[PDB]
């Protein structure tokens, strides 16, 4: 018989004794030793002195610590995170032209688009400790934990291609601004009346449905609660940066009089099959195409853009 | 209550839903009407992406609101 440790946060442990007549799964549950799923083996000796990592069948105190560390999560979040964290150990962050990027492997080009876009967002942090922990860790040269986390939260499967925008906004939904930003919408209906709506924080910096600032400021039209025509228009907006996102749209990106945006992401291929993501920025007077480990620095591109990042905002409707 | 879902075709369909209904629950109803799996559905409301775990009332989605269906890409 052996005696091992059990943790879920890497801080609080509990001593557990398991018999060699039944496996970990039937005695203790899903566990990871040295970054490997040993939850179907028989207790040995090198683990009879070190610690494990539980994933299911937690205690009331562990579940408590889980919520403090990981926030409200899926019942399988722990298992998937351990599995992914081990799987993405082989990945590496290169330094393509004074910018870092995720090297292409196991269909992770979509993750490259997300991270490289995240790295361009000023003054942001995360509510969830583990996420913020892994984030600051990422800023310093090791990004294994952070990558595995955002894959875990976005329910990304290792090796499978996925949506960059979808993951980016799922991540930002768990982030907050370390500064201030406001967004004022004027809604009006000829029957019900004029109503101003104010948005403040990170939510004021992101919008899905448009890709040009002009379209964001254009009068929008939808249905009021009464059934009649309702309208909406941005009349005040101040942010450190503006992230616009929409369906892949084929634009003629030219650096001849470079447009307002600083960076943008591109979806290549057909959107019904499996395509390819390329992160692009604007350095100097030329375009920089970052292809998950590569740096093409041509000055013109006819491509299908997805996410478009703009600088700080300052707008009033006169 | 009644909400609208701008589909991929360009048409608008109409769903009868409750404020307590989860985003996933809505996606299930969209599946039965449009034939699109919930996994490959992205619902957008006034610029905000609707995360699965939440509900309609969570995102302040009341009657006659319009959700936008966007196809989930594979890159
Ligand atoms: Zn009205």
């Amino acid at each position: 018989t052996i005696e091992v440790l059990v943790t879920v946060d890497g801080v609080n442990f509990r001593t557990v004794v398991l018999n060699n007549k039944n496996t970990y799964r039937s005695q203790l549950g899903c566990v990871f030793f040295n970054g490997a799923d040993i939850s179907d083996t028989i207790p040995d000796e090198k683990q009879n002195g070190h610690s494990l990592y539980l994933a299911d069948n937690l205690t009331a105190d562990e579940t408590k610590a889980l919520k403090e560390l990981y926030g409200p999560v899926d019942p399988t979040f722990l298992h998937r995170f351990y599995s992914l964290k081990a799987a993405v150990h082989g990945w590496k962050m290169v330094v393509c032209d004074k910018v870092r990027s995720l090297k292409l492997s196991d269909n992770n080009c979509y993750l490259n688009a997300v991270i490289m876009t995240l790295d361009l967002l000023k003054d942001i942090k995360f509510v969830i400790p583990a996420l913020q922990h892994a984030f600051m860790k990422h800023k310093g040269g090791d990004s294994t934990d952070f990558i595995a986390l955002i894959m875990a939260y976005g329910n990304c499967t290792f090796g499978a291609p996925d949506d960059a925008s979808r993951l980016l906004h799922t991540v930002l939904a768990k982030a907050e601004l370390c500064c201030s930003a406001r967004m004022v919408w004027r809604e009006w209906c000829n029957v019900c009346g004029i109503k101003d709506v104010v948005l403040q924080g990170l939510k004021a910096c992101c919008y899905v449905g448009v890709q040009t600032v002009e379209d964001l400021r254009a009068r929008m039209t939808y249905v009021c609660q009464c059934g009649g025509e309702r309208h909406r228009q941005l009349v005040e907006h101040t942010t450190p940066w503006l992230l616009l996102s929409g369906t892949p749209n084929e634009k003629l990106v030219t650096t001849s009089t470079a447009p307002d945006f600083v960076a943008f992401n591109v979806f290549q291929g057909i959107e019904t099959a499996v395509g390819h993501y390329v992160h692009a920025r604007l350095k100097g007077g030329l375009i920089l195409k970052f292809d998950s480990g590569t740096v093409s620095k041509t000055s013109d591109w006819k491509c299908k853009v997805t996410d478009v990042l703009f600088p700080g905002q300052k707008y009033s409707s006169d | 209550m009644q909400i609208f879902v701008k589909t991929l075709t360009g048409k608008t369909i109409t769903l009868e839903v409750e404020p307590s209904d989860t985003i996933e629950n809505v996606k299930a109803k969209i599946q039965d009407k449009e034939g699109i799996p919930p996994d490959q559905q992205r619902l957008i409301f006034a610029g905000k992406q609707l995360e699965d775990g939440r509900t309609l009332s969570d995102y302040n989605i009341q009657k006659e609101s319009t959700l936008h269906l966007v196809l989930r890409l594979r890159g």
